DNA sequence: AATTCCCCCCCTTCGGTGCTTTGCACCGAAGGGGGGG
């Protein structure tokens, strides 16, 4: 039935009226259920019929749920969301199976028609209008319009989870030995009190909903494992995903290239190693949805790697909140990262990956750091405490990128991890000029209107070269400058600049680059021992 | 109370927070709802603001601290009488300033009624188990630049009771904290404030003489070589627009000379004139540097390694009102958040306005941990600097 | 043809911002996808 709970006035933007969309023609099989749907819907008073005094209508249409058999009907409230007044949603995040503890009882339960059990407030009801077109098609329609939350209004999901915690408050409160995880109208329940006693708490639970309005039908209330929750699997004493299955094409379109990059993040979160990267930058340049586009060789081995580890059955573990989390790290080359969070040896409570590559120049040890960073947050969000970290990288190390970089940079309590991948420094630009080596006093300018410059060097010992360049910007040309020094140069060298964009380019010791010109610099600055860069005003 | 015309209210959405600080937060929320000072509102309202718990040094306990810093930008020009009644010459002079906590004054007066929306906050959940409980202020926020305002009439009404007995000691009221100086022993600066908290009780230190620094002196040298000349050129031009008039002519036509960086160069007689007078010109502050309230303060920051960092609080580019550094080698984050600290206390007691910070740090470094090593009560507005400086010309 | 709504995530793209050496680096919002209800 519909609950008694309060209903969340709302409101309309400031001089905004409700919409006046027109039906679109359904077909005949959309209509039929919609008029079953609508007529049931009217005898419990979910749905009032209108008259001439209302002038607003607005679209509906209808979808089919998972379990078949059973219509969903929608509305595309697209126009009066426009105009409605802006909500708060309470909803941050998604609870994770592996923050689960381990609870001697389960059970979870599903409400029955949620949004449809609870009401809407009674001074937006004549903007919910609509129309279910004629049957057939000869008749003039039946006008309706919402006694209750419509499906497609964006204040619906605020509304409804608002109105479920206030519900739940009661039996929370006068329970605090019961966990209760509620994800919009999905309730899982467990905790200890063996189940012969945990059924009785669920039955009160159920009748304590009942009073509320809410019923929760016995097709979609689980009772014994496996728990199927919020696309998981959870068992006694380990959790598992869904299972997840790649589509096995030949031919794949941009489209489908999505779907299975998404599939495969998806996936990378228990399933150790998956990698995308290669899978990705297949999109780089796509325009059309439907293109086919070929496999490059490298996302088919990419793709033969990711199949073979999702084919293995893999677990995890849930939370103990007496032992200590570790994270460790590995680095999976081409800016990769993967991370397995875990208390005890070899049984990992999640997994993930980082590749994200921010700047257009980066090394291994700010990579590193920004993979920490999001390992930290993301441990907060789902056990509230920071983990002990494992990285790949020898304290030293890391202790002289710290001490030497111009920017502040910290890592949480970690212990190295002799890892084979170690993460190391390249290369070392010294502090001081180097005796006994030539000195370099590179630097050339191009031109702003024609686009064109020089650049090149002049040496102490009377040397020097020159070579014209099109097609290549101030900056750009200065570059070219250092990387030509490196070029005719020996192993020792003392390179002098006149402009400071080259500088902080190479003062920030990158080992990759998204600009060619940074990256052939980089495999000159390796080869050298000794290399000091000096700026000098332009004079 | 109103909004600054044309405007709206705070939109920020809530970061996710530590076990201990959300037990500690949702504890004090239940026992401020209990009294009236917070009320549980729903998804209709659509303002929100950042909240955390802020535990202060030597407390062991949690406070509730709100980010209110996008709510004081919109909220109208708020008039303590008739913005802020104090300018005290003297709290930047004294010996003492001591920084007291008001804290549970402002829990006494309600707010205005329609103003209530804006002051909504939301507290998250470990693992997201239930959405996140809503909350309004009904009484006066901590951390809102209006709320010391209306308080002012009844705080401006309980100095008279001590400040008419103890007159030459200027109290300067920024947020919830107190400013007040005195130039007494530790003895007596210590017993004196003891009673002005007891005078707090039941009618509901810095030292600014030791603050000057501001100094570019260039180093000291027998045999200079090609580089160290470099070195001091470079160095010279860009002090050439901190202080107008810094000669270094004959300071760079013994440069002209493309030989290595290693030559041992000596120095002719105009350049060693050169150089030993431009000393005394960075004896002295540049002429004209101007103080005018109308417009902002910015404070860079710059790391210097082995613990020892560097601020410029100036209004215009190249215009420095105070330059000072910071010392004292294993957390960066928590020195850096503590040099914001003293740095925003600095301001307060000299111009009385909070800067604006341009942190040498990567912006995702800051918001994980920032709120950890925190111990005040306001938050400074910043902004992040993506770029590496020159070499040390502050060092 | 499709036509809906909120939340989290990832990956790519484009316009605005800041310093400017008027190009180049950062960043946030919007498109696609995955998952949940
Ligand atoms: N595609 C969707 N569009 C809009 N709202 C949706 C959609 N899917 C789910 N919701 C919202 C509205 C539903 O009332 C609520 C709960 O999801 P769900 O249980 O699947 O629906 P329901 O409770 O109406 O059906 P049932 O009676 O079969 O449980 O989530
Ligand atoms: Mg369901
Ligand atoms: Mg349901």
């Amino acid at each position: 039935p519909i609950s008694p709970i309060e209903t969340v006035p709302v409101k309309l933007k400031p001089g905004m009226d409700g919409p006046k969309v027109k039906q679109w023609p359904l077909t005949e099989e959309k209509i039929k259920a919609l008029v079953e749907i609508c007529t049931e819907m009217e005898k419990e008073g979910k749905i009032s019929k209108i008259g001439p005094e209302n002038p607003y209508n607005t679209p509906v249409f209808a979808i089919k749920k998972k379990d078949s058999t059973k219509w969903r009907k929608l509305v595309d409230f697209r126009e009066l969301n426009k105009r409605t007044q802006d909500f708060w949603e309470v909803q941050l995040g998604i609870p994770h199976p592996a923050g689960l503890k381990k609870k001697k009882s389960v059970t979870v339960l599903d409400v029955g028609d949620a949004y449809f059990s609870v009401p809407l407030d009674e001074d937006f009801r004549k903007y919910t209008a609509f129309t279910i077109p004629s049957i057939n098609n000869e008749t003039p329609g039946i006008r309706y319009q919402y006694n209750v939350l419509p499906q497609g209004w964006k204040g619906s999901p605020a509304i409804f989870q608002s109105s479920m915690t206030k519900i739940l408050e009661p039996f929370k409160k006068q329970n605090p030995d019961i966990v209760i995880y509620q994800y919009m109208d999905d309730l899982y329940v467990g905790s200890d009190l063996e189940i012969g006693q945990h059924r009785t708490k669920i039955e009160e639970l159920r009748q304590h909903l009942l009073r509320w309005g809410l019923t929760t039908p016995d097709k979609k209330h689980q009772k014994e494992p496996p728990f199927l929750w919020m696309g998981y699997e959870l068992h006694p004493d380990k959790w598992t995903v869904q299972p997840i299955v790649l589509p096995e094409k030949d031919s794949w379109t941009v489209n489908d290239i999505q779907k299975l990059v998404g599939k495969l993040n998806w996936a990378s979160q228990i399933y150790p190693g998956i990698k995308v990267r290669q899978l990705s930058k297949l999109l780089r340049g796509t325009k059309a949805l439907t293109e086919v586009i070929p496999l490059t060789e490298e996302a088919e081995l990419e793709l033969a790697e990711n199949r073979e580890i999702l084919k293995e059955p893999v677990h995890g573990v849930y939370y103990d909140p007496s032992k200590d989390l570790i994270a460790e790290i590995q680095k999976q080359g081409q800016g990769q990262w993967t991370y397995q969070i875990y208390q005890e040896p070899f049984k990992n409570l999640k997994t993930g990956k980082y590749a994200r590559m921010r700047g257009a120049h980066t090394n291994d040890v700010k990579q590193l750091t920004e993979a920490v960073q999001k390992i930290t947050t993301e441990s907060i969000v789902i056990w509230g405490k920071t983990p002990k970290f494992k990285l790949p990288i020898q304290k030293e190390t890391w202790e002289t990128w710290w001490t030497e970089y111009w920017q502040a940079t910290w890592i949480p309590e970690w212990e190295f991890v002799n890892t084979p991948p170690l993460v190391k420094l390249w290369y070392q630009l010294e502090k001081e000029p180097i005796v006994g080596a030539e000195t370099f006093y590179v630097d050339g300018a191009a031109n702003r209107e024609t686009k064109l410059g020089k650049a090149g060097y002049v040496t102490n010992k009377g040397r020097q070269k020159v070579v014209p360049l099109t097609n290549t910007t101030n900056q750009k040309t200065e570059l070219q400058a250092i990387y030509l020094a490196l070029q005719d140069s020996g192993l020792e060298v003392n390179i002098v600049t006149n402009s400071q964009y080259a500088l902080g380019i190479i003062q920030a010791q990158p080992d990759k680059s998204e600009s060619e010109l940074v990256n052939q610099i980089i495999e000159q600055l390796i080869k050298k021992e000794k290399v000091y860069l000096a700026w000098v005003p332009a004079h | 109370v109103k909004l600054k015309p044309g405007m709206d209210g705070p939109k920020v959405k809530q970061w996710p927070l530590t076990e201990e600080k959300i037990k500690a937060l949702v504890e004090i929320c239940t026992e401020m709802e209990k009294e009236g000072k917070i009320s549980k509102i729903g998804p209709e309202n659509p303002y929100n603001t950042p909240v955390f718990a802020i535990k202060k040094k030597d407390s062991t306990k949690w406070r509730k601290l709100v980010d209110f810093r996008e709510l004081n930008k919109r909220t109208q020009d708020f008039w303590e009488v008739q913005l802020g009644i104090p300018h005290p010459a003297g709290l930047k002079k004294k010996k003492s300033v001591t920084v007291l906590d008001v804290g549970d004054a402002y829990f006494s007066v309600p707010l205005d009624e329609d103003f209530r929306k804006y002051t909504a906050f939301t507290i998250p959940s470990i693992n997201n188990e239930t959405p996140g409980i809503r909350y309004q202020y009904n009484v006066l926020p901590q951390g809102w630049k209006g709320s010391p305002a209306i308080f002012q009439s009844s705080m401006t009404k309980i100095l008279e009771p001590f400040k008419k007995q103890n007159p030459d000691i200027v109290i300067y009221q920024y947020m919830d904290d107190l400013y007040v100086g005195s130039d007494l022993e530790i003895g007596q600066h210590r017993t004196k404030i003891e009673e002005l908290r007891q005078h707090l009780l039941r009618w509901g230190e810095l030292h600014p003489d030791k603050w000057t620094v501001q100094p570019i002196v260039l180093p000291e040298k027998d045999s200079w070589t090609v580089n160290d000349i470099q070195k001091l050129v470079g160095k010279l031009n860009w002090a050439s627009q901190i202080y107008p008039g810094i000669k270094v002519r004959q300071l760079c036509k013994l440069l002209r000379g493309t030989k290595a960086l290693t030559e041992v160069i000596p120095l002719t007689e105009e350049a060693e004139l050169e150089l030993a007078e431009n000393r005394e010109i960075l004896k002295e502050p540049v002429h004209g540097v101007y103080y005018d309230p109308s417009k902002d303060l910015i404070a860079e920051i710059q790391k210097q390694g082995q613990g020892q960092w560097t601020y410029q609080i100036y209004q215009e580019p190249f215009k420095n009102l105070k330059t000072g550094k910071y010392a004292r080698h294993t957390n960066d984050v928590k020195q850096l958040t503590e040099a914001v600290q003293k740095i925003t206390t600095e301001s307060i007691v000299i111009w009385g306005k909070t800067p604006k910070f341009k942190l040498p740090i990567q912006k995702e470094t800051w918001e994980t941990w920032w709120t950890e090593y925190w111990q005040a009560t306001w938050i400074p507005e910043w902004e992040f600097v993506n770029t590496p400086p020159l070499v040390k010309l502050w060092y």
